[PDB]
Order: structure tokens, then sequence, then C-alpha cells
RNA sequence: UAAGUCAGAAUCCAUGCUGGAAAGCAAUGUCUAAGUGUGAUGAUAAACGAAAAAAAAUAAAAAUUAAGUUCGAAAGGUAGAGCGGGGAAGAGCGAAAAAGCUUGACCUUAACUGCUAAUCGUAAUUCCAAAUUAUCAUCUACGUAAAUCUUUUGUAGACGACUU
RNA sequence: AUUUUUGGUAAGCAGAACUGGCGAUGAGGGAUGAACCUAACGUUGAGAUAAGGCGCCCAAAUGCACGCUCAUCAGAUACCAC
RNA sequence: GAUCGGGCAGCAAUGCAGAUCAAAAGGAAAACUUCAAACUGGACUGAGGGGCCUAAGGGCGAUUUUGUCAAAAUGGCUUCUA
């Protein structure tokens, strides 16, 4: 976790090299917070806030049908969006790598998946 | 591949649905989640989503289908909790899994 | 065979209660199914016998009808507390308390050394 | 409830509760396989008991005996009715839930390995006090001639045997290697758990 | 559900019985006189019910009904300390299908209502009495040299020892519950 | 007689006997042309560790009050590595419903290393395994064994059925 | 039907009194069933109940505490089946 | 200080240890009843489509944001199932 926006969604990072969960909008309620905390001496999170994820919609009228694809100039556009956006994460995750790398099995954790034990008990599991 | 890598629902099992010898609602599912036992451990549940999950031919592309509630309340002093769907769910269901997702986490 | 009795001043763990796991002492026995029961982390209560477990400690020192401070004393005296701290169940207990305090990474960690002491054991020399 | 198979052994329990509790588990999705039928116990004199499953005995269609109840002579069949009993087993519901249950008397082959399981409620020595009057379902089945108790004793003791075999090697093996676990290299690890919580 | 307070944490361990002292005066109410005052000792589960018990013995007692007169307290008395057990002795009148008895009973509890709600179940159980028939003329705790019963003195010894011979399986909380188990349990 | 024990009936249960389409099971003779043939669509009262083999005893013991256990558990990829996992043939053992266990050509994979993950846009089953089997379409094989009717017998028979 | 009642050995018989009810009336409970128990009905969702229940058929306690009981004919409750 | 007993002593005469009741002088606390103040998680619902109104605080009885949807998708029909 990063920070919050303003729109209310959490700022995320997978670190990209590690999870593969690059840089994400999520929802709190979607998420479960873990009492493992890693620290990001580099904060960034200046850098980004909601205006930065926009994305740009086919045009689904109802002469089309709501049949939609996007054009030559939106494939462009978008590509360009995802080089900027491999840039600007590397300035984050980089100092996190580091961060991470410092605890011992931190990369790891972070690269594992979480699934539930048949014997679990979610409703009084401590995290 | 051997498995789905990690499943995040809790098992709960269809009872039925909520009943008087002689008269039921269909409204209100009975589920009992896993190792869920008396009405403490199932109040924890309370506004959580569930999901019923079954197979058939292809619609849209994927042979299962689905029909998502909510667990509302408890039922009973052990573990056992109504459930709600957007349609009533189908009675042969009984003998069945559903799947409690977590996705509720709220402030 | 029967070394065990339930006894004036026997020393009990409390089960099946507000108060389970915690020891206690009995200083009189009420009817056949029900004991008097103390401690320094326990009321005076009243208790079916029933939900009670018998720990084979037995303080010789205790008297009939005790009261609280004394018989506080007495147990503090016997070290109820190191003594039973020892035992195994108390030792599978508080592993127990603390496979309870353990977060995601704790679980990992517990499995990738417990990976290890598998994938290891070869290292004769 | 939640386990794929549960196999339940049936020695020293009560045929009543067993029962009730196998007919949930059935009406609720669990596939059960009861085991040792001829082990299961009830509540009264092997004679009440007798003069009871006599009493059924004499119960049968008037003018077509070949019609309708089969007075079933074998432990496995005696607590399966028992189970039938406790569900609506005409409802097609009812009917899955019976196909679930299977039973037998001693331990079939497909059920040497897989681990037999108890219901705690459904124990002679937990239900019963001591003094108290009971019988074997196997020495029912015998007043009423279900011949292969003799067998079925032989057959057990033969798997016993093989029992002692599997234990024997288990424990042998798992000694060595919890020997060497307290060897220097994984002594560390342990160590590293123990302080882990163990 | 109102609890007194001299009753158990747990509620299951004990019946709702509280001692009552009710006390009222034959109504005309003359002011500066010196008033016969009627008190007596009922043991009810209510106030309500105090005064019910109270009435019914004084209508049979003396002349008087409740037109007649007038309430003047009820006020619930406490046992000195739940720290000892102590012998109660008890004196019934209740009513059996045949005819009314007097009994004499004694229990060994730690509350004088203890010595009456065991003396209720028993009654009910062993008896077959019904409470509302049921009628305690006197109540002493006991002194040593007076305690007549024999599952009473039964249990005056220091040496008393009960082996636990069988424990029946009870988890510690309805969290640990399971129908089936892989493995069996013991008695010790 | 309450525990505990003997004797003991034209009784009861068996033994013997007749049925036995119990939509039960076994052993055995021969055959099933052509392939451990493929393709598409499907169904299975219930896949996502739906994980897990001592035996016996509950008035036992020197001693352990709960499977309230233990084991497994990393990315539904690629390239290497290879703790480890699975196994041809044949030879061993194994029968209560023979379910499988050993050896073994070989097949495979975890730590670790590099790529690859992001635009499946803050959720919508995580559609993939295993055991079964239906339908349609097709490629190769145009064969093999046996039965029945049209005959026959009268050890049987209303007709079918049955012995031959 | 409750209570009260007369003839009758008696009757799920024959007659009377007050209040109901059933007929003309469904719903839950007494397994079952005109006159019992709760309760009186427009279509529908939620909640908490009455009567009655909560080992399984069956929603809900194999709850927690008492007393008493072993039947080679146990017992298991209003109107109810003696 | 006084009683008592289901103690250890003691051969007895007696002491140690208790438990109950308790003087003046001090301490420190539990359960119940009543009446109040306040936190956090759920379920069901959103009838109506104004500018009027006032105790000057508000009331008049849900708004906001976002995602998906072209394919038989949704609703229905016939048949069947629970
Ligand atoms: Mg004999
Ligand atoms: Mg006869
Ligand atoms: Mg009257
Ligand atoms: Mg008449
Ligand atoms: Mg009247
Ligand atoms: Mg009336
Ligand atoms: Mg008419
Ligand atoms: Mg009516
Ligand atoms: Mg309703
Ligand atoms: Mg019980
Ligand atoms: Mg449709």
């Amino acid at each position: 976790f990063l920070k919050q926006l303003k729109s209310g969604l959490l700022l995320v990072t997978g670190p990209y090299k590690v999870n593969g969960v690059p840089l994400k909008r999520v929802n709190q309620a979607y998420t479960l917070s873990t009492s493992t905390k890693v620290d990001l001496t580099g904060v960034n999170t200046a850098k980004f806030e909601d205006d930065y994820f926009g994305r740009e919609k086919a045009r689904k009228n109802h002469k089309n049908l709501f049949k939609a694809e996007l054009t030559e100039e939106q494939k462009k556009k978008e590509t360009e969006r995802k080089n900027a956006r491999k840039q600007d994460q590397q300035a984050v995750d980089t100092p996190l790598l580091a961060a991470v790398k410092k605890v011992e099995f931190l990369k790891n954790y972070l690269a594992s998946k979480f699934t539930l034990n048949n014997n679990d008990r979610p409703h009084e599991m401590k995290f | 591949s051997p498995v789905a890598p990690t499943r995040l629902w809790v098992k709960a099992a269809f009872t039925g649905f909520r009943r008087s010898k002689h008269t039921q609602n269909s409204n209100q599912a009975l589920l009992k989640l896993q190792n869920v036992n008396t009405k403490e451990d199932v109040a924890f549940y309370q506004g959580k989503r569930v999901v019923y999950i079954y197979k058939g031919q292809k619609k849209n592309g994927s042979n299962y289908r689905t029909i998502w509630g909510r667990i509302g309340k408890a039922h009973g002093n052990n573990g056992v909790a109504v459930a709600r769907f957007a349609h009533n769910l189908p009675p042969q269901a009984i003998g069945s899994v559903l799947r409690v997702m977590l996705y509720p986490n709220r402030a | 065979v029967f070394n065990k009795f339930v006894q004036v001043g026997r020393v009990v763990y409390i089960n099946y209660g507000a108060d389970k796991g915690k020891l206690a002492v009995i200083v009189n026995i009420i009817n056949q199914n029900r004991i008097l029961i103390d401690g320094e982390h326990i009321v005076r209560q009243v208790i079916p016998i029933r939900r009670v477990h018998l720990t084979k400690f037995q303080i010789d020192n205790v008297e009939l009808n005790q009261r609280t401070v004394l018989l506080k004393k007495k147990i503090a005296k016997f070290d109820l507390t190191k003594k039973y701290a020892e035992t195994s169940f108390a030792k599978k207990q508080a592993i127990k308390t603390k496979r309870a305090n353990l977060g995601d990474f704790d679980r990992f960690r517990v499995m990738v050394l417990k990976k290890k002491l598998a994938r290891t054991s070869a290292k004769s020399k | 409830m939640f386990d794929k198979l549960v196999v339940i052994d049936a020695k020293g329990h009560l045929l009543g509760r067993l029962a009730s509790y196998v007919a949930k588990e059935l009406l609720s999705g669990q596939r059960i396989v009861v085991v040792r039928t001829e082990a299961i116990n009830i509540s009264g004199s092997l004679f009440r008991n007798r003069v009871k499953f006599s009493e059924f005995l004499n119960k049968w269609m008037n003018h077509n005996p070949r019609r309708g109840v089969q007075h079933f002579r074998a432990p496995s069949r005696i607590f399966w009715r028992a189970v039938r009993g406790m569900l609506p087993h005409k409802t097609p519901k009812g009917a899955a839930a019976l196909e679930r249950l299977k039973i037998f008397e001693g331990i079939p082959t497909p059920y040497d390995r897989v681990k037999k399981q108890v219901v705690v409620d459904a124990l002679k020595v937990q239900r019963l006090r001591n003094s108290r009057p009971v019988c074997k379902l196997g020495d029912l089945s015998a007043s009423v001639g279900w011949g292969k108790q003799t067998l079925i004793e032989k057959l057990e003791e033969k798997r016993r045997a093989r029992a002692k075999t599997y234990h024997d090697k288990k424990v042998k093996q798992a000694d060595a290697r919890k020997k060497e676990l307290a060897a220097p290299a994984l002594k560390a690890i342990k160590d590293k758990l123990a302080q882990f919580g163990y | 559900v109102r609890k007194a307070a001299q009753e158990p944490k747990d509620d299951t361990l004990q019946m709702k019985v509280r001692q009552y002292v009710v006390s009222a005066a034959r109504l005309p109410i003359e002011q500066g006189t010196k008033p016969e005052i009627l008190q007596m000792r009922v043991f009810a589960r209510d106030e309500v019910h105090a005064k019910t018990k109270f009435w019914y013995n004084m209508r049979k007692l003396n002349k008087i009904k409740r037109s007649q007169g007038r309430i003047l307290s009820v006020n619930e008395i406490y046992e000195k300390s739940l720290n000892t057990v102590k012998t109660y002795g008890i004196v019934l009148k209740y009513q059996s299908r045949t005819a009314i008895h007097n009994m004499y009973k004694e229990y060994r509890d730690v509350s004088l209502n203890g010595a009456v709600s065991q003396l209720i179940q028993d009654m009910a159980g062993n008896h077959r009495a019904q409470p509302d028939t049921i009628q305690i003329i006197r109540t002493a705790t006991l002194e040593p040299k007076d305690i007549k019963r024999p599952a009473t003195l039964a249990m005056r010894n220091a040496a008393l020892k009960f082996p636990i011979v069988k424990t029946i399986h009870r988890p510690s909380e309805k969290k640990y519950r399971t129908v089936y188990k892989a493995t069996r349990p013991t008695t010790f």
C-alpha cells in the first residue's frame, strides 16, 4: 500500500518485479490488511493522483448497437500511456525492492499467494 | 494444471430454506460455514457475499453460471446462517457447497 | 490405578466455564456433583465437579473452608505457578498461545522453515 | 462434515445415535462409509433385543410374504434399516441421502488403508452407565442366524496382523528420522522454529 | 429474568427462589394507633409471588383477606456468608394425590435459598410435588449436634476423596465441537 | 438372582428342502474385424489441500484432560538448474469388493538465476484435475465367434418356454 | 365443547340451562382427523411471537443444572383411545 | 475476645494450625435493581418528484460514484426437475 487517493481508492504496488502486480487502483473493501509492513522510504506518491489512471473508451452508440472497438489513434495513445507508466513505476518500485530486499523472506512472502488451509478459521485469525 | 492456485472463499453447505413443518420461506436459505460453530463466529460473516456456482451448457462462452447473495443473520445457536440470493436458490442445490467470500471489508 | 482423588485441597483445572484454562483449589465438597473453588485468578466459586479436571497436585497444607487470603498464600508457597508452568500440559498450552499470534508472514516463514527441515537432513557431516 | 469421505468405525458405538448422526451428515451431503457394523452396541439384555428382533421377524405382508418387508439378518443391514428409518427415504432427496451411505461388516479392502473415524457421542462407554445391560450387534445377528461371525473374526485377526507390520515399520523409521532431527544442522532449524512458536 | 443479587453468575446452577419478609396490617388504618402488624417469611420467585404466598398463608392462619388489609412492605433477606458450607434443615407440608404431608429435609449448600431450590427440585423428582402446593413451615441453619440425615452426615470428614471414575467428554467451547473425530477419547 | 454360573421344551434360529427377474456377486469357454484411432458438444445429490491407516483398553498405567493433531502448501508461465516426485518391461508379493505394494528402463520436477506479468483498467466461477460415460462426425479394418427363424426331438408344452 | 343438569346399568343414547363454537371457516399446534389449543384470512418483504416444540425424519440445544427410574410385558402426558 | 469442628499434636493433663461470630481504630471490593451517556459491525426498505415551511435548528419521508451489457442478452413461452 502506498497512499489513499481522493476518490478513495487505494494506491498499490506489488513490486512489479516480485509480485507482478504493477501499480494499482484498488478498493479498500476488496482487501485484507496484513500486520506485515514495509517502509517506503522512497515515497513518491505526490506524482500520482486519480486523474493519473484514465483510459479512453470506444464510442458505444445506438447506431452501432453499442458495438465498439478502439481506433489506431487510441491504440497509440494507450501504448504511450503504458510506456510512461512502465517508467514511473521503477521510480517507486526501486526504493521498494531495496526496502523489501532487506527483510529476510519478504521478497518470497510478497511473491507468494494467500490461500486458506482447510483447518482455518478466518473469523478468529490474527494477521 | 492440477488445481486452482488459491481459493479465497470459505466452504458453506446449503441446508435448506427457512421452514416450519408444513411451511417454508424460500427467500431465506440456510448455510453452514465450514468450521463455523456458534452464533458469535457466524456473526463475523454478517455482511459477507456468497456465491452459488453451477455448470451447464455454454452461455456467453462460459460453461458455468452463478447466483450471488449475502449471508444476513445468525440462524439458531450452531453456526447456521440465513443467506439471501438474487434468485432464490433452486432446491436441488440443497446437497451442495457454496462459496462464502470475504469481499465485504469496510471501515 | 486410583492415585488422583478429589480431596479437600486439590489442584484443579477449570474447563468449560467463564474461568476456563485457570487453575484453582478445592476447599469443600458440596454434595457429590459440586465443589468449592478458589485461587488467585478466580473468585470464590461453587462448581459442578463435571466442569473441572484434577491436576495431580495435592497441597496438604490446605485446611477445610480456608479463607481466600490464607489459601492464596499457601498456593503461592506451593508454586502452582512454576510447577504447572513446567507441565507438558502448560507447555503445549503456551505453544498454542504462540501459534495464535502469528501473521501472514509468520506462517509463510514457518512454511519455508518447515520445507527446509525436510529437504536438508542429508547433511551428514 | 466437509471431509470428502468420512469412514466410521462402528465398534463400541450405540446403534440409534450413530444412526442419527450419520443420518444428518447424509442429509447435508457428507458421504459416509460405516464399518465393523457387527461391532455396534445396543442398550438392553441381548435377550430383550432378541425378543425385539423376533417381534420384528413376526411382522409381514399377509397374503404375500415375498412382497414388502425383507427381514435382514446381517448387522450391516440392521444398521441400514436403522438409518433409513431416520431419513425421508421415499423422497428423491431422501434417496440421495441414502445412496451416500455404504455399510459393511469387518473392514473390507478399499478401507484397510483409509483412516477410520469415530463419533464421540455414540460410544457405549460415553453413553451408558457402566453397570447397565448391552449387546453387540453380531450377537443378535447370531441369535437370528447370520453365519459369518466366526469368519469375520478370523478375517479381522488377519488384518490386525498386517497392522502390526505397518505400525512397527512406521515406528522404527519414524524414530530414526526423529533421532537425525536432533543432529547439528537441523537442530539449528528446530531451534529457529521453536523460537518461532513451534 | 430478574436476578436477585445473591444468585450465582451462571443462572443454570440454581433456582429463582429468594427469601422474603412481608408485613401488612388490618385495613381500617387508624392513625395514632399501635397497629397489629402481621409479618411472615415466604419463599417466592417474585415480590408478587411472595405477596401471594403471604396472603394464602395469612387467610388460612387468620380472619384476614386482601380487601381487608394493606401491604406495608416486602423485604428480601440475604444469606450472611457464601464462603462456607452449611447444613440446612427445612420443615414442609406438601400435597400428594392421597393427602397432605409434613416432611423434614436437609441439604448441604451455601445458601438458604440454595437449600430451598434443591428442596424443590428434590420434592418434584422424588415426590412429584407441585411447587404451588409446598409450604415451608420452618427453616434452620443446622448446628452439627443437630444434623439428623445420613446423606448429610455422610459428608463430614476431611479424608473425603472421590476419584473421578468416568470423564464424559465435553469440549470447552462450542468452537471446538465436532460430531466425528479421528481418534477415541479416554476416561482418565 | 442382584452381578456371576448348570441343566432345560411339540418353542425360536439354524441344518436339510423348494423358489430365487436380489433391474445381487464369482469362476470359467469362445468372440468383440481396425488402431494405449482422433475431432466437437455433453451429463455425474456434488474437485480446488473437498488432505491423513496402528492395534486394544476405559475401573487401565511408570507416565501423557481433545484431530483443539500432524503432514502438505511459493508464479493455473518460459529458459536453465535439480532437493525431490511419478513410474515401461520383466521378475517379486498381494484376494473379504486383488485395492495394490517392491524393483525398474525412463518420465518429471523445489531452492537458486534471467526473461515474462502491467491496458483482463477500483469485484462479477479463479471454466483448466481425477473417475466415469452420451451424442454427432469422421480415418483405418469389408473380418471373427455364436445365436435365432424356416428343420428336429417328446424326458417338455395352452401359446412362448424347456430337454435334444 | 366447558360448567350445570334429567331418564337411563350404559352408549359416538334421549332430553334441558348460560356462554361459545361447528354448520357458514381457512392458518399453526394436538402425527392423523367438523366443534380442543393459538389464533380470524386483501397482494408482498422484514422482525419479534402465541399454541407447541428444538436426537433424526423436522425449523430450533444430542444446552446447562436437579431429584427419581432397569421392565425375560419399562416409559413417553390435556380434550385422546380406557 | 467468644463459640465450634469433618484438624496435627499429646498416652493423658495440654499446645500448634482452622473455621464461625466479633469490641474501639482503620482499610480495600464484588453481585443485583433502577435510571442515564456513548462506539462498531448486519439484514429489509426507499412510497413521493417541492419550493414551501420554521422552534432558526432544521423539516418536508435516498443521493453520489463507478463497472458491465449486442450475444438469445434480459423478460417470456413449451416441456421437464427439485
Ligand atoms: Mg445354557
Ligand atoms: Mg409361536
Ligand atoms: Mg370453575
Ligand atoms: Mg345429545
Ligand atoms: Mg360457561
Ligand atoms: Mg368459552
Ligand atoms: Mg345446512
Ligand atoms: Mg375456527
Ligand atoms: Mg414472514
Ligand atoms: Mg446429555
Ligand atoms: Mg431465459
